[PDB]
RNA sequence: CCUGGUGUCUUGGGUG
DNA sequence: GGATTACACCCAAGACACCAGGCACGAG
DNA sequence: CTCGTGCCTGGTGTCTTGAATCC
């Protein structure tokens, strides 16, 4: 899906679409941030949550 | 107007390298080795054609 | 062939360019046409 | 006393010189032969000595009272970068270059050679010439189990078992010391001689491993 | 026998005994192509085994060397390697054997051979197209340059035919710009750009009037006269040959202080050779550089003067395509010095333990093979170190999709420009390509114009020395360069034997 | 190559046996030894290869007591000592030995 | 000599395409892949 | 008795 | 002095070197 | 049985000099 599908998605105006394609179906990535300095530092063990 | 150039030569007595500074008087054909370190001077015979790297030559031919 | 070969790749230079100039250009609810930074480019799309 | 030996500017000085990394001892045995083989002529070498130290890769050191002797003793050395790359050395920094610098009975040490490369060793004694150490060491066997090694074939460390290689596969020679494939275990670690260019002293940093065992 | 000895010496103090040790090349022997099993056992090699075990079919080359030991108080058959074999060539097994025998052989007839087989994968190389060596072209220059015209050679000798040097000679000043429109040359090895009247007073012709009977041969011609004016004047107070050559020497990338008394004897190895090597490199020729340089400056101006159009780069009869042959020769000379110098610097220290080396010990047949059968399998021209800045893509996979496309590939050049450049005058189809490539058969896409396929009967010149042509033109009334004077001659035809100006002839019609 | 422990020369071991050490045989003896003698004497582990052409004027040479010896290689560092017998021996004859090994 | 050598690796493992100066060389003859040519181009993280 | 990993970097030749 | 130079796709074809040290085998 | 030489494996470390237009 290169440079030039991403242009044709804007044009139809199908926000939803693109958001979707380039997100679950592909590389969708859960993170955690911290509020106050916004950097991906949080370290996060979820079963002791 | 003369010419005031620094060279990376180094100088025949004091060996201080990077330390000779030519003057090159074309209105006169007059040029002149300096050497910003011990402070000596020689000079030589220059053209138009001259350049700081014929003049330092002279010079060594001077010394041997 | 050789025309077709070559000035496929200028064209297509061109409309590179084109497109990240414009892409965020959008009408707004108000009628005007807008930039991401909210620069009035046009007061009414088209003038109509 | 070595302090009346300091240098003076009475003395030659010396340059440093950039050479091929490795080629360092062949640039100070070229000048040695043109050294030599120009004494007592018309043009000798005016150069008094030249060195190089293992810590200063890359450099030789040449002894001299003229600059052009320099140029001299290098000329048409393959060795030698072209650049005109030579660099003065201060009388005050004359004696550091010439610096020539352990080991005890009891102390840990780490193998550098063999199977036993990287494992940690006790110091047992060295030999009466002084070359060789006796080290005691966790033994790697496998009691000819597959018999008809390396460091990467190796077997993993465990404590010699006399009645392991009693059953499997071995001669008595005191109490707890046995000769089994003609090397000696004495209450289950090897005693094994290891030149001592090929054991680290210095600097050794024990393990997570070693701090459980020893 | 391009460095035919390796010397060394040692001024034996340790008595002086000089002891050269010297090492000669002598002939070179080719056996047919053999497979040496891990067994140790030989058998000749066959192309369809070689296929089938991804061997490599190459025959072994031995070398005679010879040893000598000069002292003064004051070998045989060493292997090299091995090289890769063109099947269906004169040293191939297959040329023999006939028609019945083929079939055994697993052959088939209808294979006409011209390729390598690398690692069981069979190799072809393509035809490499490159500007000729020799000749001067002429070209004009963009407007924001004070150039206007560049006259260009690349010089290359005829032995071997390999690269030497290139050499330029720009017109400076552009149109009622640049004030004084002098001329200054480059020369390899020197830093900045030396007037050309310089250049002639260095080389032993001194006083304006030869130099300008040197290089117009029309005195009437005040419009080429006017343009050399300012390079007279721009290069007066240089009146003689020794502050010529001194001048020349204070800017050839050398060292700091050669004094005078030597840097003059090194401009004149620059002068001698690497400048225009093409036309001699002894001593004591002098007068054929100079009357060559002349030609030079005649013909820039001729394109400055408008009287002549500026050079065609794409005219065919300026082009040489280079073939398995002259592309293995300049691969086998990198490899050669490469296995020369590993050679020489083994002596160093194989000498100091003063013990007799076994020869076989001092020749790792490594060096050639390994460096044959890499470029041969990756296309990459050159030492492996250097896979890039060298040309690829020299050598391909041989297609065997279908028989039309064989046929096709084996005869198939190219030219290496790039995809870099945009533009049209390497691609186009220009005039002079007719009976010589074929109009149609071009690719589509980037290499659309730039590969070509020789046409039906073309063919290439295998080479052929040109002493015989020199004898024969003598016979024939030639006359030397040494008779010649343009009020005299202002009428005979210049001679070019390769490009080097040989001579004149006054009746070139019955000649 | 081996380097001599009393004067620091660098020769190959073979000259120790030949010739015995061009500085110090008249004490050591090396040349009328057996090899188990030369590798007591001399080591086959140094470091820092000293061209000395000029003993008697090199400062080098000065700072690394070889003054008053021959033109030739030394090393800054001999790995080893002298053996305490002869160590004894030397001593015997009025030679101080004064150990290269830092 | 040992303190610009340590400058010069730091930098060329950021950015191995510094003007006038060689670049970081691999074993195998090939220029090292800083970051900054893992960002640029074609094929790098943002336009591939 | 559910989970289940097979490379990269280039180069060259091709398709629209 | 660098940076710019269409898009996507297919497939076949490749890979560190030298020196030093240690161990094993053969010959005296 | 001992010594020397050759081969294999592991570890550490580079260098003889030799495509064109624009801002
Ligand atoms: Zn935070
Ligand atoms: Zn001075
Ligand atoms: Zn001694």
């Amino acid at each position: 899906f290169g440079e030039m599908e991403r242009d044709c998605m804007i044009a139809h105006g199908a926000a939803g679409f693109l958001k979707e394609r380039l997100m679950e179906a592909s590389d969708a990535f859960r993170v955690h941030v911290c509020g106050i300095c916004g950097l991906m530092s949080v370290i996060a063990n979820l079963k002791k949550n | 107007i003369k010419q005031k150039l620094e060279t990376q030569f180094t100088c025949l007595f004091c060996n201080h390298d990077n330390s000779v500074v030519c003057t090159l008087d074309k209105k006169n054909s007059i040029g002149l080795l300096e050497c910003k370190k011990c402070n000596l001077s020689f000079q030589a015979p220059i053209n138009s054609l001259s350049q700081p790297i014929d003049i330092y030559s002279d010079w060594i031919d001077a010394c041997e | 062939l050789i025309d077709t070969a070559v000035k496929t790749a200028e064209t297509g230079y061109i409309q590179r360019r084109l497109v990240k100039a414009l892409e965020d250009i959008m009408v707004h609810y108000d009628g005007t046409t807008r930039n991401s930074l909210g620069d009035i480019i046009q007061f009414l799309y088209g003038e109509d | 006393p070595q302090r009346l030996l300091i240098p003076t500017v009475d003395d030659p000085g010396i340059w440093g010189v950039k050479v091929r990394l490795g080629k360092e001892k062949d640039v100070v045995r070229q000048i040695l032969k043109k050294k030599l083989a120009r004494e007592g002529t018309k043009n000798p070498l005016e150069i008094y000595s030249a060195f190089q130290r293992d810590s200063f890769k890359g450099h030789v050191y040449i002894e001299a009272r003229k600059a052009e002797a320099i140029n001299d003793a290098l000329k048409g050395n393959v060795n030698v970068f072209s650049n005109n790359s030579k660099f003065l050395v201060g009388i005050v920094e004359y004696k550091d270059l010439l610096r020539p610098v352990k080991l005890t009975r009891g102390s840990y040490v780490r193998v550098k050679n063999g199977k036993f490369k990287g494992d940690l060793a006790q110091v047992d004694e060295v030999l009466e010439n002084g070359l060789e150490a006796r080290l005691k060491l966790v033994p790697r066997l496998d009691y000819g189990k597959d018999l008809s090694y390396t460091s990467k074939f190796r077997p993993a460390q465990r404590l010699f078992s006399e009645a392991e290689a009693r059953v499997h596969e071995i001669r008595r020679d005191r109490d707890g010391f046995v000769t089994y494939g003609g090397e000696e275990y004495y209450e289950g670690f090897l005693y094994k001689t290891f030149r001592l260019q090929n054991l680290i002293v210095n600097s050794i940093n024990p393990t997570l491993n070693e701090l459980s065992l020893f | 026998w391009e460095e035919p000895r390796l010397i060394l010496d040692q001024p034996a103090q340790h008595d002086n005994i000089n002891k050269r040790y010297e090492i000669r090349f002598g002939k070179i022997y080719l056996s047919r192509p053999t497979m040496t099993e891990a067994d140790g056992t030989t058998h000749a090699m066959f192309p369809q085994e070689a296929r089938l075990r991804n061997l490599t079919y190459s025959s072994p080359v031995y070398l005679d060397m010879e040893k000598s030991m000069f002292t003064s108080i004051d070998g045989n058959k060493v292997h090299i390697g091995k090289v890769p074999i063109m099947l269906r060539s004169k040293f191939c097994s297959l040329r023999t054997l006939d028609e019945v025998d083929l079939y055994k052989m697993k052959e088939c007839p209808y294979d006409m051979g011209g390729y390598f087989v690398i690692n069981g994968s069979e190799k072809v190389l393509i035809a490499q197209e490159r500007s000729a060596a020799n000749i001067v072209q002429v070209f004009k220059k963009a407007a924001p340059s004070p150039i206007s015209h560049v006259a260009e050679i690349r010089s290359a000798l005829e032995k071997g035919s390999r690269l030497i040097s290139t050499m330029q000679i720009k017109l400076y000043g552009r149109e009622d710009k640049g004030t004084g429109r002098t001329i200054k040359a480059t020369l390899p090895y020197v830093k900045q750009d030396i007037p050309i009247v310089i250049v002639f007073r260095a080389l032993g012709v001194v006083p304006d009037g030869e130099i300008l009977q040197h290089i117009c041969y029309d005195e009437n011609d005040w419009q080429m006269l006017e343009m050399l004016k300012p390079c007279i004047e721009e290069g007066f107070v240089i009146q003689d040959k020794e502050v010529a050559l001194d001048f020349i020497g204070r800017r050839g990338s050398a060292a700091l202080g050669i004094r005078r008394e030597k840097r003059i004897q090194y401009a004149k190895d620059i002068l001698q050779k690497e400048l225009l090597p093409h036309i001699t490199q002894e001593e004591g020729f002098e007068t054929r550089k100079t009357f060559f340089l002349g030609y030079m400056v005649n013909r820039l101006l001729l394109c400055a003067l408008e009287r002549k159009d500026q050079d065609d780069r794409d005219h065919f009869g300026k082009k040489r395509l280079d073939l398995a042959g002259p592309l293995l020769a300049n691969l086998f000379r990198i490899l050669f010095r490469k296995l020369t110098r590993e050679i020489y610097r083994y002596m160093q220290r194989c000498i100091e333990t003063d013990r007799d080396f076994n020869l076989n010990l001092a020749v790792k047949s490594t060096t050639i093979t390994s460096g044959l059968k890499y470029s041969l399998a990756t296309g990459n021209w050159g030492e492996q170190k250097k896979a890039m800045s060298s040309r690829a893509g020299v050598s391909q996979v041989l297609n065997r999709y279908t028989y039309s496309s064989t046929l096709s590939h084996l005869r198939r050049t190219n030219t290496p420009i790039g995809r870099d450049g945009k533009l049209a005058k390497p691609r186009q189809l220009h005039n002079t390509h007719w009976g010589l490539v074929c109009p149609a058969e071009t690719p589509e896409g980037q290499a659309c114009g730039l590969v070509k396929n020789l046409s039906l009967l073309s063919g290439i010149s295998i080479g052929s020395p040109s002493e015989p042509i020199i004898n024969f033109l003598e016979e024939w009334g030639m006359e030397p360069l040494e008779d010649y004077d343009p009020a005299q001659h202002t009428k005979s035809t210049r001679i070019f034997v390769n490009g080097v100006w040989t001579g004149i002839h006054r009746d070139p019609s019955m000649l | 190559e081996r380097a001599c422990m009393l004067c620091g020369i660098v020769l190959p071991g073979r000259v120790f046996m030949q010739n015995g050490c061009p500085n110090c045989d008249s004490v050591l003896n090396l040349r009328d030894s057996d090899q188990a003698t030369v590798n007591e004497c001399t080591s086959s582990s140094f470091e820092g290869l000293v061209a000395v052409g000029d003993n008697e004027h090199s400062w080098v040479a000065k700072w690394l007591r070889v003054d008053r010896f021959q033109p030739g290689l030394y090393a800054v560092r001999v790995d080893g000592r002298l053996p305490s017998d002869i160590v004894a021996a030397l001593e015997q004859y009025g030679v101080y030995y004064r150990p290269r090994d830092g | 000599e040992v303190e610009q050598l340590l400058q010069f690796h730091v930098a060329t493992y950021m950015d191995n395409d510094i003007a006038g100066q060689p670049q970081a060389l691999q074993k195998s003859g090939r220029p090292v892949k800083a970051i900054r040519a893992r960002l640029k181009g074609k094929e790098g993280r943002l336009r591939g």
